[PDB]
RNA sequence: UCUUACUAUAGUCAGGACUAUAAAGGUCCGAACGGGUUAUCGUUGCAAAGAUAUCCGAAGAACUAUGGUAAGCGAGUGAA
RNA sequence: GACAUGAGUAACAAAAAAGAGUUUAAGGUACCUAAAAGGUAUCUUAGAGUCUCGCCUAAAGCUUAUGGCUACGUCAAGUAACGGCCUCUAAGUUUAUAAUCUGAAGAUUAUGACGAUGAGAAAACUUUGGUACCAACAUUUAAAAGUGAAAAUUGUGCAGGAAGGAUAAACCGUACCUAGAAUCUGAAACAAGUAAGCUAGUAGAGAAUACGAAGGCGUGAAUGAGAUAACAAUCAUAAAGGAACUCGGCAAACUAUACCGUAACUUAGGGAUAAGGAGAGCAUGGAAUAUUGUUGUACGACUGUUUAAUUAAAACAAAGCACUUUGCAAAAAGACGAUAAGUCUAAGUAUUGAGUGUGAUUUCAUGUAACGAUACAACAGCUGUCUCUAUGAUUGACUCAGUGAAAUUGGAA
RNA sequence: AUAACAGUUUUAUUAACCUCUGGUUUACCUGUUGUUUAUGUGCCUUAGGGAUGUUACCGUCACUUGAGUAAAUACAAUAGCAUAAGCAUGGCAGGAAAGCUAAGUUAGUCAAAAAUAA
């Protein structure tokens, strides 16, 4: 569940390190794993990211658990996210971390061809 | 309130469904027969049965 | 409004204030007592 | 909006009431019977069973556990694990009886009741039982089916049982305590 | 400190709480006077 | 924590049945302390003359008893002696026209206080135990349980009927340690002898019995200087 | 006898910290005491100025007690 | 003036709290009994007490004041263990006397008298001016040790700390009440207010915080028993997010020992506890300490004061500074005096007094250190402010028994 | 033609429902701090003595403690220990089923027809 005001994890090499949601992309229903937002960058790590760019990205991981239709219930223990473009591209090219295993069911073959470990 | 109540609109308010209902679950006693509510116990014999109890034991 | 302005107060002060010698000895205390005197009054200080 | 109740709250606080329930089972034990209004016989009932179903158990927690609800243990706990204990041995729970009586306060009218410990040296319905039966014989009138249903209910698990019941009435009407009984032949002549 | 400082503890002549300690009167009778 | 006493019979080891309650009398609860088998107890570690008298007095409106060892009490007393009996029963201050001396016990030994200091210690242990542990007067005599609160604290201050009876008693060897034994163990023993001095002949027959050792002589030593006369029955 | 100022005679301010002092400071933290910052309740109130929490001063231009003086054509008192 | 309506409605809710027995007096009923009586049980009114539970506790306890529409058997030569009366005087008062001023009333000065909130011989028996003084603060001292007074000893700072008298038992007070349970002030039985001493113990630096020994209380039916809707008040907890709420972080939440190391700035005192490193089981565990923090601006140097009871501040004051005035030879100027004598100034004298503006210091209106329940902004954390509410607790609301208002109302189908 | 295996939308809104995921939990279990009360037990030595504790006296201007002076004693004892309960936000902390609940689950809209407008 993330909202406006909220601060993720950026697990891509985009040049991003903290960033802040802005706006749930496309629902009224706060973002869960899996879901579009537009981000604000907040923090760097020393063509990046500048701090303050606007730019979209995939929830990933969410403290919030998640419940599969199997089931089976995942938890993290942080909120992170990939940047991406208004297109769908993700604007880094190597995921360092977990991803949870609802992008499979929603099409984001990009972001899982970076090779991101699942849980 | 705007207007005073006549004695009309003021007496239905007071007995229209207000009537006291007279109780009818009324049974005799085995031990004296005095009347008591039902489903309860004689407060003569009550009494009389437990200071009855308190003298000789 | 009114203040509870008779809270902590003494008889003394009501003697030295209102009482029988502060007025027959003043000239502005014996009025008060003709008055009072001539009203009818049966409490003409204190 | 929420849930219902879990039990009777009385209108007193958390702490209050614990104490209140305490000491009604405190007083249940120490004097084998309580007048009281029916909603506070009632909530004790369900104390008072569990604390002799306590007694009846051969662990120490059980000790400890009864010594947790009484408020003089020292000088009642003697009596639980003693008297009563062998009191009850026999019975398959169901060791309290709420009877129904009229206002203990006439000021406020509130229903009341009489908690009592059955097979007791207090039990209100052994009396009346034998009220009743000694009102019978004494009128040359023949027992009903519920005063038969209670002479065997007052008897069954009592120690003398039959014996201790008939000396009872033997006591009832040696003193002439059913003088003045309105025959139940006579009760469908009556007004007042 | 092993004594208890508040020496009449519990102590109190309306309700007869009785002595604190035990003394060397405690095991006799008390003497009943003739009423006044 | 405290432990009342029931009002069941005893054995005393006084010489007289102080109490109808009192099973036997002159009984050895404990074999004879140090100084009680000696012929000449001593002033050992006190003034010279303490121990010699010891004064009572009382409140001749209310009944309040006060033991002291020297001829004049003072605010100690008052606080030391005087237990809570309720509210506005207690005096703030000892007030001079209401104190009055009520006897002096004067002992033969001129110069064994110890047998005194003995004597006003079991004095004072059983008016303890007259405000306190009175079971003896719960259901009978004075009835103070069947009384209220106000009207039991009244009767709890009237210590004087009381204080009578614990002189007798005690001046008859009743308590355990009491001095006032001589036991010669060459086993005979016998009662020191002592003189009671009362302002009023008849408050020494507050005790039904007295001791066969105890003189009573009337007027205590500077209550005439007082202006202050003693009463005597005879007249 | 309220209250403002003054006046005479008296009383009170747990404990700790810092500072050059044992005691020299309109010093510091914080009870009693004195204030009344913010919010809530209350508004035919418990109260014709209260309750709760929070907040400020708390050895000083401090606070408190019992008396005294100064007020109504002019204006007594007023860190206003 | 009487009687209606609202209405048998609101209210009898200080977040202490009740439970079960017992007993006394008078009287009402039912039965027993018909010789009236007496006995058993029960209810009403007015009491009392026992066992258990809880509440206050540096009090809601005890001893006493101010005071009192509570009640009248409250008892003293003095000290221990007592005040008044009485003696002495302060601030002051004076229809006392003398003098003086004055349209009358009156006012002034001196003397006298009077006036406590102060000072007053002895007693566990008694009748000169630091060779100083008895303001504040600190220190020492009744010898086994500690603590608190009393009085005195010594000393410190400046703000420089009364007056006068002396040195055989009369008369008056004494009861009760101290504000959470029947009494004072608040129109009253009001959740407010009111003086002094004591005010168990444990644990503490402590009168903090927590428990509570004794004591009191858990109201004069001015209430009691149920039930536990909406909603309100006061609270508890809370997934994910963490100001997205809102005029505004309003409210709420977070914030956590004699230790190593501490910046710009600075009036050289500070800033500063800066910051930064750290103190058997899930937890060395409750309460309080304990609060958002940091930084930068505007205004005012600072601590203080202000519209009792809607504005606490930037306003008033303030130390410092500046200017005008005042030579005292009979009245220094200023203030006061139906109007004077006269009083304050002042037992002062140009470094005195009064008035006026400014508001430390620095630079000569303006820039810093410090300080602020002032106003504002940013940053970090924090949280039910919000996404978006849910659940739990108590007290009301609701029902039964008792008691019983108010605004309002031309008349009303 | 079978058998086995695998794959077959999103958003919004309305209502119901607790299987799941969580929240709550004021008479459930466990742990635990401060303090109080009750009960039980409780030191050394050869019934006695001693340690601690108790009462009285001595003493002080007064209070407490120690010494000293007498006596009693776990028999009704001290500190400690055991069990239980009270109070401190349910004292606090970790869990927690039922009930209620959304952020959770499921369902309608997301089956169909007639008469009409331009
Ligand atoms: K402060
Ligand atoms: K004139
Ligand atoms: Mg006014
Ligand atoms: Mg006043
Ligand atoms: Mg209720
Ligand atoms: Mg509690
Ligand atoms: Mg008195
Ligand atoms: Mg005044
Ligand atoms: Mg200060
Ligand atoms: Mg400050
Ligand atoms: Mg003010
Ligand atoms: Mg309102
Ligand atoms: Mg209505
Ligand atoms: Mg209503
Ligand atoms: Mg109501
Ligand atoms: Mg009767
Ligand atoms: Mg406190
Ligand atoms: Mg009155
Ligand atoms: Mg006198
Ligand atoms: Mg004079
Ligand atoms: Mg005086
Ligand atoms: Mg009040
Ligand atoms: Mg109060
Ligand atoms: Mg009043
Ligand atoms: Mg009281
Ligand atoms: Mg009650
Ligand atoms: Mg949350
Ligand atoms: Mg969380
Ligand atoms: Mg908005
Ligand atoms: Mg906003
Ligand atoms: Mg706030
Ligand atoms: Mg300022
Ligand atoms: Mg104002
Ligand atoms: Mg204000
Ligand atoms: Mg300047
Ligand atoms: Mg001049
Ligand atoms: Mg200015
Ligand atoms: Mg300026
Ligand atoms: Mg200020
Ligand atoms: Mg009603
Ligand atoms: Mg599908
Ligand atoms: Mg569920
Ligand atoms: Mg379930
Ligand atoms: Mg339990
Ligand atoms: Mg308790
Ligand atoms: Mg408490
Ligand atoms: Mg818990
Ligand atoms: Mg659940
Ligand atoms: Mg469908
Ligand atoms: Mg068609
Ligand atoms: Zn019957």
């Amino acid at each position: 569940m993330i909202q406006l005001k909220t601060m993720l994890n950026c697990i891509d090499n985009s040049g991003a390190a903290l960033v802040e949601c802005a706006m749930v992309v496309g629902q009224k229903r706060h973002a869960s794993i899996g879901d579009r937002i537009v981000v604000v960058v907040q923090k760097q790590r020393g063509t990046k990211v500048k701090r303050g760019d606007i730019r979209h990205a995939v929830v990933v991981r969410t403290k919030q658990k998640v419940q599969r239709r199997d089931g089976s219930v995942v938890r993290f223990d942080d909120n992170a996210c990939v940047l991406i473009n208004k297109a769908g591209d993700p604007i880094g090219s190597r995921i360092n971390g977990v991803v949870g295993q609802e992008l499979r069911k929603k099409k984001w073959s990009k972001i899982l061809s970076m090779a991101p470990m699942q849980a | 309130p705007k207007k005073k109540t006549s004695h009309m609109k003021k007496r239905h308010r007071q007995m229209a469904g207000k009537a006291l209902k007279d109780v009818t679950h009324l049974n005799r006693c085995p031990a004296c027969g005095n009347l008591k509510r039902m489903h309860h116990l004689c407060s003569t014999c009550l009494g009389k049965l437990k200071g009855f109890m308190d003298r000789n034991g | 409004g009114p203040r509870p302005t008779m809270s902590g107060a003494t008889r003394l002060v009501q003697k030295r204030r209102h009482g029988f010698l502060s007025r027959v000895k003043t000239k502005n205390g014996q009025k008060t007592l003709k008055r009072r005197l001539a009203k009818g009054r049966l409490r003409l200080s204190a | 909006a929420g849930a219902h109740v879990k039990y009777r709250h009385l209108s007193r606080s958390s702490a209050h009431r614990q104490a209140l329930l305490r000491n009604l089972v405190t007083s249940l034990i120490k004097n084998e019977t309580i007048h009281t209004t029916y909603p506070k016989a009632k909530e004790a009932q369900r104390l008072a069973e569990k604390l002799i179903t306590l007694s009846k158990r051969d662990t120490e927690t059980a000790r400890r556990s009864a010594q947790g609800i009484l408020y003089t243990p020292d000088q009642l706990l003697p009596k639980l694990f003693g008297e009563i204990r062998e009191r009850y041995a026999n019975r398959p729970g169901g060791y309290t009886r709420v009877l129904r009586t009229e206002p203990k306060d006439q000021y406020s009218q509130a229903p009341s009741a009489i908690l009592e410990l059955v097979d007791g040296p207090k039990d209100m319905r052994f009396a009346m039982t034998a009220a009743t039966v000694a009102r019978d014989r004494e009128q040359k009138t023949e027992s009903t089916d519920l005063t038969k249903k209670n002479m065997d209910k007052v008897t069954r698990f009592r120690k003398d049982g039959m014996r201790a019941f008939e000396d009872m009435v033997a006591s009832l009407r040696d003193m002439k305590f059913t003088a003045g009984a309105i025959n139940p032949k006579e009760w469908k002549k009556l007004d007042r | 400190v092993t004594r208890d400082n508040s020496k009449q503890r519990g102590e109190s002549a309306l309700r007869k709480s009785g002595t604190r300690w035990k003394l060397s009167v405690s095991d006799e009778p008390l003497p009943e006077p003739v009423p006044r | 924590s405290t432990h009342p006493t029931t009002a069941i019979p005893k054995p005393t080891t006084a010489v007289l049945k102080t109490s109808p309650l009192a099973e036997e009398t002159a009984v050895e609860l404990k074999s004879p302390s140090r100084l009680q088998l000696k012929s000449e107890p001593g002033n050992k570690g006190n003034p010279k003359g303490h121990g010699d008298r010891i004064w009572a007095f009382h409140h001749i409106e209310q009944g309040q008893v006060i033991y002291s060892t020297k001829p004049v009490i003072s605010h100690q007393h008052l606080i030391r002696q005087q237990p809570f009996t309720g509210k506005n029963l207690v005096p703030r201050k000892i007030r001079k026209d209401y104190w009055r001396p009520l006897a002096m016990i004067e002992l033969a030994g001129k110069d064994q206080g110890a047998v005194g200091r003995s004597v006003y210690q079991k004095l004072r242990e059983f008016k303890k135990r007259h405000e306190l542990d009175w079971a003896n007067e719960a259901e009978e005599g004075r009835k103070l349980m069947h009384k209220s609160k106000r009207e039991r604290g009244q009767e709890l201050n009237d210590q004087k009927p009381n204080s009578v009876a614990d002189m007798a008693a005690v001046l008859a060897g009743a308590g355990k340690g009491n001095l006032m034994w001589q036991v010669s163990r060459l086993v005979k023993r016998q009662l020191r002898r002592a003189t009671v001095y009362w302002t009023n002949e008849q408050d020494k027959f507050h005790a039904r019995e007295w001791s066969d050792n105890v003189s009573h002589e009337v007027g205590i030593p500077g209550e005439a200087e007082k202006k202050r006369m003693p009463i005597r029955m005879s007249s």
